[PDB]
RNA sequence: GUUUUCGGAACUGAGGCCAUGAUUAAGAGGGACGGCCGGGGGCAUUCGUAUUGCGCCGCUAGAGGUGAAAUUCUUGGACCGGCGCAAGACGGACCAGAGCGAAAGCAUUUGCCAAGAAUGUUUUCAUUAAUCAAGAACGAAAGUCGGAGGUUCGAAGACGAUCAGAUACCGUCGUAGUUCCGACCAUAAACGAUGCCGACCGGCGAUGCGGCGGCGUUAUUCCCAUGACCCGCCGGGCAGCUUCCGGGAAACCAAAGUCUUUGGGUUCCGGGGGGAGUAUGGUUGCAAAGCUGAAACUUAAAGGAAUUGACGGAAGGGCACCACC
RNA sequence: UAAAGUUGCUGCAGUUAAAAAGCUCGUAGUUGGAUCUUGGGAGCGGCCGUCCCCUGCUCGGCGCCGGCCCGAAGCGUUUACUUUGAAAAAA
């Protein structure tokens, strides 16, 4: 169309770019605080994390890096930092 | 300086024995007075003493080699064909 | 793990305390102070069966090391053969550990 | 790579206006792009336009009329005279009536005619009309 | 596109507009420099840290928590190394397809490859020199480079 | 006459003092790290039938090759059928308007070696970049040099056909070459007859690689994450179809566009047709030849794209005893 | 010499008319992102349109009694750019 707003995009559209083609560019990742029952504290883990991550005291390895998001061990809860 | 431009050790025969055999001829007399890296000490001091005999001046380590070279191209694959042989044979 | 023992080494040259060569470490093994001791694949197999002897009567491990003086040497960051080397301090390096 | 701002802010604004586009979006913002428009903006060629200030070069939506011909940028920056000035809008402008040349000078960024009545030449930018 | 390749791809990353530090991480400046530190002791490069810490502590940026820049803050206590990690890595490279140059003679991409990246640390060493972080002395040979691998 | 006082010149010891000093993190670039991916490269290994050659067994009059023959092999057993054995090339079908690589180019299995793009990233350095005379690396085929190898094919050569002659096309033999190793040479219609980096400007359905999200089907059954399908999204890539975007001499081109409304940066390079990539100098190579390279003289056109007609030992559809059957 | 936009800086061409090096690297050469006092005031022109500012410590007065400041001069990141003046034989 001619009369598409660039200032006001719709929310539909904003989702639906490369993180760079934004308005305002943003990271399509978050930080996640992460439990599993074998551990007690619930660690401050990276989306696409990268490496292997451990507990304190060897509880188990919590999660482990894929080519995009990183991968959690058989029933390790994740909740989304919302700041 | 630069001596001479393209003849390199094969100066000494001056203008005897034809331009091509001089040329073929420098390839051989290069590497037949090289000094090679021992493999048993390490040191740069492996010299041919006689036809196929090579000699370790600090190791005191004499090797059946080459005629001109330290490894002949045909008795490298060979050791690498009875490696495998008796790899791929007593299994 | 050929990579990593190349950079344990760079960890331990920068921070560790140790001796290069032969006879200086054959002293460091009688004073108790060696925790580690590296050959070159190239060590004359009567100094190989001598550092060995002398490294399972004080109790301490040998590294037989995947090449030669000149590869050990260039590993320690030096510009000459190496062939014995003995890790006193292994400083800020995990090379004992694996 | 990117090694004039102008030149493709001013001709990422000509084909969107030829397509017929009532705004434009253009990626890196600058000073002389802002003093550029704003001189555009006062002889009435765009409608008012709004800065996204990101924490790098910002990006900035104009707001087109359909009044612009073309805009043009002039790279490299001919340091002009005031008799130098005279040659350079009879092979830049269609007429002696409307279309300017923003040319850069101590007084600030300025069309021909403030340039002349400020008795003080400088370097070209480009033209519009 | 890229400087020794004809590919062009947008992959970077893309920093968040909010510059201030979140509610969540409690660490503070005299916390993470501590353990950045400890990191730097074990023989890691800045990106190696800089890593590990948004991995298992949650610092989206070092530099927005703390006043300055990983690098920085090793050279401001005397633990940065020599010359910077950016070239170790491209004479570490040079190194091992040399190495692969005098074991196998005929690979002639290999040999194109050396040159590519031979003529990369030149680049970098010529940049060093001009902003003073490498003595003018400084420059790379190809037999002398196993030993400052 | 002196400490002067104190005007100027340098040296030396402290604590306070400023809001005490380092812009940002580019839909620039380099570098790291993550799981991937690919006929990308090198070394080694491994396999497949086929072709030719040999030995043995069978039964036998021709077999071969052509438009038709002949040269040639054969009752000394040829061709054909069956068991083997030997050596050297090659990588069928799968194989695609698919992939990778700077280009030349690259395809049997497994292993080893070093590399690279894209992707993902709230990692790192902070302008390190773009294009580039001189200079450097790689550069099909043919060809040159030294060593090993040779079965297929096959310049030169020999003969048999054809023919008005046929030192050609057709056929039977064949030497260098074709294969491997180590040096050489540096050109191709080396083509997309289309410089590279960057910006903007219509759709549509596919495709490859990575990532993301979502009804369900399917295997691992013992459910999740994953493998194989299904429906979209984003990025980079080989391409399609489609538009009065716009351009172009047109053919055509989402670039060959954004151009008398002429300016983003930059390298090479053309100036009517011949003489001519010739002569002569210089340089490179063992050679063959490569790179740089004129002039005298000659000439009114040579040429690009499209139109109509004629023409064809061009195709499709008809027709005529001034054509045939 | 113009016509020659058939030598092109203004101002040409390079898919097929003449033309992009076979490919990439690379030194001079050329070219290089964004970023740093902006608004608002203040008197007088007629809601708006000009002047002046976010600078300092040898020498005269409208002077007061070791001094309360304005008048002339030694001074204050460098260059390109533009503006004016100097100086520039006539013919």
């Amino acid at each position: 169309p001619l009369a598409k707003d660039l200032l006001h995009p719709s929310p539909e559209e904003e989702k639906r770019k490369h993180k760079k083609k934004r308005l305002v560019q943003s990271p399509n990742s978050y930080f996640m605080d992460v439990k599993c029952p074998g551990c007690y504290k619930i660690t401050t883990v990276f989306s696409h994390a990268q490496t292997v991550v451990l507990c304190v005291g060897c509880s188990t390895v919590l999660c482990q890096p894929t080519g995009g998001k990183a991968r959690l061990t058989e029933g390790c809860s994740f909740r989304r930092k919302q700041h | 300086a630069k001596r001479t431009k393209k003849v390199g050790i094969v100066g000494k025969y001056g203008t005897r024995y034809g331009a091509s055999l001089r040329k073929m001829v420098k390839k051989i007399e290069i590497s037949q007075h090289a000094k090679y890296t021992c493999s048993f000490c390490g040191k740069t001091k492996m010299k041919r003493r006689a036809v196929g005999i090579w000699h370790c001046g600090s190791c005191m380590k004499t090797v059946a080699g080459g005629a001109w070279t330290y490894n002949t191209t045909s008795a490298v694959t060979v050791k690498s064909a009875i490696r495998r042989l008796k790899e791929l044979k007593d299994q | 793990s050929l990579e990593s023992i190349n950079s344990r080494l760079q960890l331990v040259m920068k921070s560790g305390k140790y001796v290069l060569g032969y006879k200086q470490s054959l002293k460091m093994i009688r004073q108790g102070k060696a925790k580690l001791v590296i050959l070159a694949n190239n060590c004359p197999a009567l100094r190989k069966s001598e550092i060995e002897y002398y490294a399972m009567l004080a109790k301490t491990g040998v590294h037989h090391y995947s090449g030669n003086n000149i590869e050990l040497g260039t590993a320690c960051g030096k510009y000459y053969r190496v062939c014995t080397l003995s890790i006193i301090d292994p400083g800020d390096s995990d090379i004992i550990r694996s | 790579v990117r090694m004039n701002v102008l030149a493709d802010a001013l001709k990422s604004i000509n084909n969107a206006e030829k397509r017929g586009k009532r705004q434009v979006l253009i990626r890196p913002c600058s000073k002389v792009i802002v003093r550029f428009l704003t001189v555009m903006m006062k002889h009435g060629y765009i409608g008012e336009f709004e800065i996204i200030d990101d924490h790098r070069a910002g990006k900035i939506v104009v707001n087109l009329t359909g009044r612009l011909n073309k805009c043009g940028v002039i790279s490299p920056r001919f340091d002009v005279q005031l008799k130098d000035l005279e040659k350079w809008q009879n092979n830049l402008l269609p007429s002696r009536q409307f279309g300017f040349i923003v040319l850069t000078t101590s007084a600030g960024i300025m069309d021909h005619e403030e340039a002349r009545r400020k008795h003080t030449g400088g370097k070209i930018l480009g033209f519009f009309f | 596109g890229r400087m020794h390749a004809p590919g062009k791809g947008l992959s970077q990353s893309a920093l968040p507009y909010r510059r201030s530090v979140p509610t969540w991480l409690k660490l503070t400046s005299d916390d993470v420099k501590e353990q950045i530190y400890k990191l730097a002791k074990k023989g890691l490069t800045p990106s190696q840290i800089g890593v590990i810490l948004r991995d298992s502590h949650g610092v989206a940026q070092v530099r927005f928590v703390t006043g300055n820049k990983i690098l920085r803050i090793l050279k401001s206590k005397g633990l940065a190394p020599d010359l910077p990690e950016d070239l170790y890595h491209l004479i570490k490279k040079a190194v091992a397809v040399r190495k692969h140059l005098e074991r196998n003679r005929k690979d002639k991409d290999a040999k194109f490859r050396l040159i590519l990246i031979e003529s990369r640390i030149h680049r970098l060493a010529r940049y060093y020199k001009t902003k003073r972080v490498l003595p003018p002395n400084w420059k790379y040979e190809s037999s002398t480079a196993s030993a400052l691998v």
